[PDB]
DNA sequence: TATCCGCTCACAATGCCACACGCGCTGCTCGGCC
RNA sequence: UUAAACCGGCGUGUGGC
């Protein structure tokens, strides 16, 4: 009996992988697993065997929860008072006597339990492994491709798989090759594959250059970011601290030399390195290299970048898919604009001096005074609402006449702002076809159109249950509208 | 063509060699399928192979040649050999027979051999004028072989420390015993570098037994001669298999009037590897062991003899113990006593990083005036009755302080006098 | 060189159903391709 | 590529219609 079970347990070979405290965890799910055959109620049954101490103890779990259905795992929310359970979780019980104890099916069963657990326990091991150490490249050899994931070995049984966004869209895999990668995710509880490499991950250039660079690994060329699409772009802004270094020559080598090798090395990608700026408006401008821009506009709060590249070089400057933007716009995480070519490309003098459309009624006690101002700018019209007078003197022409038509203006925008409130509110629309129904005043039809419906010939297509929540109604007044209105839509045949 | 010429040689050479020769890129198969494809081409062109392979019979009949690479394994790289041969010159597992071979056709397997040329570096009559391994007469280990280096390094250390407790012979059977922890692996290739470097006269064929892969790479590449292994990537049959291997290459050698030095570790995995695979008998002993699976592994530590006539056979084989275990306990109990050697490595001196740590209590050689000459022995036992005043630890620093100083064993004696 | 005469061998003998049964031990030879 | 299910031939004798 538990003397057995104490052999067995002192008898396992995988006991690094298999303390005790997980084989009486895997006893505990072996007479759960058995109780769920030895009754035809599907039970859980914790045994808590006491592996040390003595043996097994059939315990029921309340399993607090409203429901009913098997009831000897249901409890509500509060009926604890009894045996001093008096709590709403957790408060667990012990009904079961003298269980059945070890026929042969379940001992088979146990049996299976614990190898799919040594080898389960053999994978926490490994991926336990594969959570820390989270470090540098590593080679190994493939054993299958398939068309979503390929299969790698190191050796001692060391099992890990490359998925499909993981490899490179055209780089050619055959069982027998040794590929090098970098160990990306963590999955401690898994049942497939134990450890995931990667090829096309952004950080994995950068620990490239780790163990390419020797300047990189003694925090003198401090890699600041990068940007990757999958064996296609790599881009890469680094920042140095001294003073004497020429990233644009040490880390690419002698004239294309360890760049190129890390390309070969990744597979046919080309890579951008960059000078890393601590202003984000100049990062953006370097880092869509090759290219020239003379046109920006940084916004903040947006998150936006109007960075216009030249026209000439727009075929370059963007590249095929946007990279040269994408990368860009993955590299520092802004958004990006350029849609102009020839009609003012500046777009910044552009928007700051063309408003001959909008600003044609403004200062309207007579157009002879003077022209708009760019110096405040005039350009946001909101923020624009309520300025101090600490700027409001400069201009010539504010006298009280013209302070008295702000205010006016001020009042029709407060009316029109007012009638666009109310516009937009009323997403009902209650017309005639609506209050003419008889019982149906304005309130009512408000409502019945807040229902979702507008219009006469789907309010024929709905139930009782469609118009319960009602308000200023019940269910038999509902049933006589909707059968008066599925009388005069449909019943009537009329049009 | 032949089969070390090409396995000698890395996977990436054989994979640039087969894609020279104009086939199917062979970077995608192992190493012994590429090299098994470029013979088939080489045969394909119009010319026969040259294959050498060492030579294995089971219940069928026929034979197989494994090659060194291998470790003497089961691959497509091991050549067919009909009966016939086996009936003609009755060759018994331990050749290395050389000769020519032609490429397999549909319903085969492997390269046939069609004549002998070459049975153990000799004529094939000496395939059928020879004498068996049965049949001699075992005598002690007559010939002295030095041990230390000569160049006064740190690690002739260890060397010279066995020349001064138990030398080693032609013929002998030493067996150590050391506790985990106590500089096995670097004490195997100091003596091998040892006795290959000092006296290249004597051939080598060093065994590896349940070690690391880093381990086997940096034996097999470091030391003289066959280095043949077997990790863990094989259960205990193919232990067993290259354990046979070894053991009849090496008497068929001694048969040959070859002088075969055989470095072993450890010997309690390999009785492990052969209670896996003998059965049981119905009845346990202690430790785990059945009753014949003790059998193998005695056969193999004693099948270590001098043969006065020509040729020796002397194995140097360490064993485990301090396993917490029972059955490395009467395993180094039943294999103590039958050595003619018995060295033993101490760990308390080894966790200290005092090394080497010899037992210089235990250390013992039986019959050693057949090893050792007449002032020889008395400088040792000289050296042994001062020694002898109860030490272990001030005994490790005396030995390794007056081993520091001095170059040679002449140069001990006559200064310590 | 035709013309029977007779000797000698092939070929055949309902359809179904039901049940039962035994179709072996040991010496010798041969095969030579896991 | 993934999930589920599955994995009387012969002779003889007897008796009957």
């Amino acid at each position: 009996m538990n003397k057995e079970i104490l052999a067995v347990v002192e008898a396992v070979s995988n006991e690094k992988a298999l303390p005790r405290e997980k084989i009486f965890e895997a006893l505990e799910s072996a007479l759960a697993t058995a109780t769920k055959k030895k009754y035809e109620q599907e039970i859980d049954v914790r045994v808590q065997i006491d592996r040390k101490s003595g043996d097994f103890d059939t315990f029921r779990r309340w399993l607090v929860v409203d429901e009913v259905t098997q009831p000897t795992k249901e409890i509500t929310l509060e009926a604890a008072r009894y045996e001093d359970e008096s709590l709403n979780l957790g408060d667990y019980v012990e009904d079961q006597i003298e269980s059945v104890t070890f026929d042969r099916i379940t001992t088979q069963t146990a049996k299976q339990v614990i190898v799919q657990k040594v080898r389960e326990a053999e994978r926490a091991m490994v991926v336990d492994q594969f959570r820390e150490h989270e470090g540098e490249i590593i080679t190994g050899v493939v054993k299958k491709v398939n068309r979503d994931n390929i299969s790698l070995d190191l050796g001692n049984n060391a099992e890990a798989v490359i998925l499909r966004e993981d490899m490179l869209p055209r780089e050619n895999f055959r069982p027998g090759d040794r590929v090098r990668g970098v160990l990306y995710s963590v999955r401690p509880e898994a049942r497939g594959a134990q450890l995931f490499v990667t090829r096309s991950k952004p950080e994995m250039l950068i620990e490239l250059f780790r163990i390419e660079v020797p300047e990189i690994g003694e925090e003198v060329i401090e890699i600041k970011a990068a940007a990757r699409d999958p064996g296609s772009r790599a881009k890469i802004a680094v920042k140095t601290n001294d003073k004497r270094i020429d990233p644009v020559g040490a880390c690419v080598g002698m004239r294309g030399a360890r760049v190129q090798a890390v390309s070969t090395e990744l597979g046919g990608e080309r890579i951008d390195i960059v000078l890393w700026d601590d202003n984000p408006a100049q990062f953006v401008i370097n880092a869509m290299a090759p290219a020239d821009v003379a046109s920006i506009v940084v916004d903040e709060d947006k998150h936006t970048m109007d960075i216009a590249v030249e026209a000439g070089n727009l075929a370059q400057a963007i590249g095929r898919n946007g990279q040269n933007v994408r990368l860009a716009s993955q590299l520092s995480g802004w958004e990006l604009n350029v849609m102009t070519v020839d009609d003012l490309q500046a777009k910044h003098q552009a928007e700051a001096h063309a408003a001959i459309d909008t600003f044609t009624k403004y200062l309207d006690i007579d157009e002879d005074f003077a022209t708009v101002l760019v110096e405040e700018g005039f350009s946001t019209l909101e923020e624009l609402a309520y300025v101090p007078m600490k700027e409001l003197l400069e201009i010539e022409g504010l006298d009280e006449p013209t302070v008295e038509a702000l205010r006016e203006r001020a009042k029709n925008a407060l009316a029109t702002i007012a009638q666009a409130q109310e516009e937009s509110l009323g997403d009902n629309k209650p017309a005639d076809d609506l209050l003419n129904l008889e019982g149906v005043d304005r309130d009512l039809a408000f409502k019945l159109a807040a229902r979702g419906v507008c219009t006469l010939e789907d309010l024929a297509e709905q139930g009782i249950d469609d118009l319960a929540d009602i308000e200023g109604l019940t269910d038999e007044k509902a049933g006589a509208l909707i059968m008066a209105a599925r009388n005069i839509c449909w019943f009537g045949d009329e049009a | 063509m032949n089969l070390t010429e090409l396995k000698n040689t890395p996977v990436s050479e054989l994979i640039t060699l087969g894609e020279n020769m104009g086939l199917e890129n062979l970077a995608r198969m192992r190493k012994q399928d590429i090299i098994f494809a470029i013979l088939k081409q080489h045969a394909k062109s119009g010319e026969d192979i040259f294959g050498d392979g060492v030579l294995e019979i089971l219940q069928d009949g026929f034979g197989f040649l494994r090659s060194a690479d291998s470790s003497y394994l089961a691959g497509p790289d091991d050549i067919y050999v009909s009966p016939s041969q086996i009936r003609r010159f009755n060759l018994r597992t331990g050749d290395t027979i050389s000769g020519k071979i032609r490429p397999p056709k549909e319903g085969e397997r492997y390269f046939a051999l069609l004549k002998v040329n070459e049975v153990n570096f000799d004529k094939p009559e000496n395939a059928r004028n020879k004498i068996l391994f049965e049949n001699l007469t075992p005598l002690h280990a007559n010939s002295r072989l030095r041990m230390e280096r000569g160049n006064g390094s740190t690690e002739d250390l260890t060397a010279r420390v066995l020349d001064l407790a138990s030398p080693i012979g032609r013929g002998q059977r030493g067996l150590i015993v050391a506790p985990p922890k106590a500089g096995k692996t670097m004490l195997l290739q100091n003596i091998a570098q040892s006795i290959a470097y000092n006296h290249p006269d004597c051939v080598l064929m060093v065994l590896l037994i349940d070690e690391r892969p880093e381990e086997v790479t940096e034996m097999q590449r470091l030391v003289k001669g066959e280095v043949v292994a077997s990790t863990f990537d094989e259960p205990a049959s193919r232990h067993v298999q290259v354990a046979e291997m070894v053991i009849e290459k090496a008497k068929r050698l001694v048969e040959h009037k070859k002088d075969v030095i055989i470095l072993l570790d450890s010997i309690t995995r390999l009785a492990r590897a052969y209670n896996t695979v003998v059965p049981a008998s119905g009845k346990v002993l202690t430790g785990g062991v059945d009753a014949n699976a003790l059998h193998r592994p005695k056969r193999f530590f004693g099948a270590a003899r001098n043969v006065e006539e020509g040729g020796s056979l002397t194995i140097i084989a360490t064993a485990l113990i301090d396993t917490g275990s029972k059955m490395d306990e009467v395993i180094y109990e039943e294999f103590k006593g039958t050595g003619n050697m018995e060295l033993h490595l101490s760990r308390k001196i080894a966790e200290k990083r005092v090394f080497p740590a010899i037992d210089y209590n235990r250390s013992g050689t039986r019959k050693e005036e057949l090893l050792t000459t007449q002032e020889e022995l008395q400088k040792m036992w000289i050296l042994r009755k001062i020694i002898h005043p109860m030490g272990e630890i001030d005994a490790m620093e005396f030995l390794i302080n007056k081993l520091a100083m001095t170059k040679t064993n002449d140069d001990f004696f006559e200064m310590m006098k």
